[PDB]
């Protein structure tokens, strides 16, 4: 767990990480998107809490 | 980025497409009838 | 390759070079271009909930988006005095309204069949009032479909010609007056004002067209 | 009058925009959503 | 013939004068919606569809004037 | 002629389109990437002390 | 026959003006409906029907004017 | 060619008469916007797009009258 | 030709009356502005630029009626 | 030429109708001004100049009608 702390301090791509890299790091991130569309859960909540919808005026 | 996650492209968009085809058949004959060339 | 077709090619050339040709930061931000369309994308997405929401608002979202994109782009570059905008005929805007309505009913007739005729009688209007309302409702369905197409194209035609008609007057004014000053910049001032109006109206009328075509989709999918 | 390579081509344009939006940037907006969602957790 | 077409033109023009009421009507409808949302912001979602309904009806009046004018024209 | 003057006038208008007198959308965008960047600082760190 | 059809067209164009009154009337009815519903959400259920009927035959008045214009045309 | 052109011009004018309603309507929609936002400062974001949309509707209405005028001009 | 010019003149004169609607529109906009600033003095800064916009739109419609009369006169 | 001047005078007379707008516009502007100043005397200093400006603009539209009538008189 100490190596994990040393891992995270110098491996923070908070401005340059790739979402496809997130697909690579976890296939679950890849997996959870397909059955989302097939089962019909087209609407995705959990966004307006962090980023505003950015509505024009 | 452009990672293609499948979404409805034709499964549910058929009615307007067949409406367009029904338009097309007749849509060219209207020009033929009113040629005026 | 008519004027319509070559214009349509120019449309897609601009379309790709706003958001498809940035694709480099691997983030949600990093280019103010991306912020532009997602702003529009969010305004119509929440509008899709507010107007089509309840069972399949996201299912039919792209058509309203694509049509709004189509009208938006066709109205952007339409001010230059030599803008032969959409062949100065605008007949397709009527055609788009016709096919949009014609597809709207087939969806209604497919999803409701004979029940689609019950839409003409929303809440009351009993048998003495049934023939009057079904006449008004059905004629209205033709009515606003054709009106939607003609109003957009004519105003674009009206805006383009009031570019030229006022421009010819300015040519007359700047050629006749020798030493005075208030003869041409005031007509130029109206030209500046009347061009901002034409640019402005195209933006909202694209929105109005987006809201309207959304509004008719509700009636097809949902009976009230 | 002239309709061949515009209206059919118009629906083809709508299909192309449908692809390049719903298969490309709808997954992109969703991907950033879920990416930051798992960043918090 | 020439007088027939002349009166066709003037009849279309004087048929056009019936849509000022349609414009004023859709306008007062939207104005009343603004007033109602001002008084009752919560009821906006319930009350909005009737605004578009009244707009469509008044536009139907205006395009009835259009139909008369256009049939007088062509 | 008259046509050339109209193009020059809109280029001046387009020049005025360039300014917008410190456009809001510039700062409206400026508020965004900072907001976007800052939460990624907080969110990623949020699970950093999870192992801590 | 030339003047007869000419004035028939003129009369139809003048007659179609009733849609102006029809639209203004249905719109004032809608405006009062919206104002009352925002001021009284509970009244909506029992104020919808006669308002619907009232603007319906207010439009029927303009329809009568349109039918007069029609008979003038034909 | 003389009387038909004269009646064309007259029909164009008596169709341009239509912009009166469009102007009055856009102005009253915006006036309702003013009153609503003055009474309720918090409803501005909710009511401004609605009033702008009503503006566009009434302006397209007047532009329709304008087009009916133009078809009798060129 | 004489009747054509005569018709042009009367058509321009009848088309002029769009300035009536322009003036009434700007008047009702200013009246609502007056009522709003009187009732809520704070909302004045929020409503004034909008009122200028509405004024501009109504007077633009009226001025365009004026140019319609102008083109009927000179064309 | 006789018909030309005749219709020129007719057009000037019918263009003078636009002063109705200036009249009832200053009317409603001053009515709102009276209502606002009676509501509270504090707002009078802020509200009077813009009411005067609105009067000036409405009568400027009236003067535009008057000038076009003048062109159809000389």
């Amino acid at each position: 767990l100490q190596s994990t702390l040393d891992n995270i301090q110098s491996a923070r791509p908070f401005d340059e990480l790739t979402v496809d890299d997130l697909t690579k790091i976890k296939p679950e991130i890849d997996a959870k998107v397909e059955e989302m569309v097939k089962k019909g859960k087209w609407d995705v909540p959990g966004y307006k809490d962090r980023f505003g919808n950015l509505n024009v005026m | 980025m452009l990672k293609r996650f499948p979404t409805p492209i034709l499964k549910v968009y058929w009615p307007f497409f067949v409406a367009g085809a029904a338009v097309y058949y007749g849509m060219s004959k209207a020009a033929d009838l009113s040629s005026n060339t | 390759l008519t004027t319509f077709s070559l214009y349509t090619i120019i449309v897609l050339l601009v379309i790709t070079s706003l958001y498809t040709l940035t694709n480099n930061n691997n983030k949600i931000i990093g280019s103010r271009w991306l912020i532009s369309q997602e702003a529009i994308y969010d305004t119509i997405m929440n509008m899709t909930k507010g107007q089509i929401g309840g069972k399949n608002w996201g299912l039919y979202f792209p058509m309203i988006f694509t049509l709004f994109m189509f009208i938006f782009i066709a109205n952007l570059i339409s001010m230059i005095p030599y803008s032969f905008a959409l062949s100065a005929h605008l007949v397709f805007i009527i055609s788009l309204s016709i096919v949009i309505w014609l597809g709207n009913t087939i969806l209604g007739l497919y999803k409701h069949g004979w029940v689609f005729f019950s839409l003409f009688v929303p809440a009351g209007t009993p048998l003495p009032l049934v023939p009057l309302l079904v006449i008004i409702e059905t004629l209205s369905y033709f009515a606003r479909a054709i009106s939607l197409g003609l109003r957009l194209g004519s105003n674009i035609l009206a805006g383009h010609l009031l570019m030229v008609i006022l421009a010819g007057l300015t040519f007359n004014f700047m050629l006749i007056n020798l030493f005075t000053l208030v003869f041409g910049f005031v007509p130029l001032a109206m030209i500046l004002a009347i061009m901002m109006l034409e640019f402005a109206i195209g933006i909202i009328q694209g929105y109005v067209w987006a809201i309207l075509t959304a509004s008719y989709l509700k009636d097809a999918v949902y009976l009230h | 009058f002239y309709f061949m390579n515009q209206l059919t081509y118009g629906f083809l344009l709508m299909i192309t925009l449908l692809i390049l939006f719903s298969q490309f940037f709808l997954p992109m907006i969703l991907r950033l959503y879920v990416s930051r969602l798992f960043i918090s957790k | 013939m020439q007088l027939v077409l002349a009166a066709k033109y003037i009849g279309a023009g004087i048929s056009t004068i019936g849509l000022l009421g349609a414009g004023i009507g859709i306008a007062i409808v939207f104005a009343a919606l603004i007033n109602g949302v001002s008084r009752n912001p919560s009821i906006k979602d319930t009350v909005f569809p009737m605004a578009i309904l009244g707009f469509a009806l008044s536009e139907a009046t205006g395009l009835f004037c259009l139909m008369v004018s256009f049939l007088l024209l062509f | 002629n008259d046509e050339s003057i109209l193009l020059l006038t809109f280029l001046g208008f387009t020049g005025l389109v360039a300014k917008y007198l410190a456009p809001a959308y510039k700062d409206f965008a400026d508020a965004r990437m900072k907001k976007v960047s800052d939460v990624l600082n907080a969110s990623r760190n949020k699970h950093v002390e999870a192992v801590k």
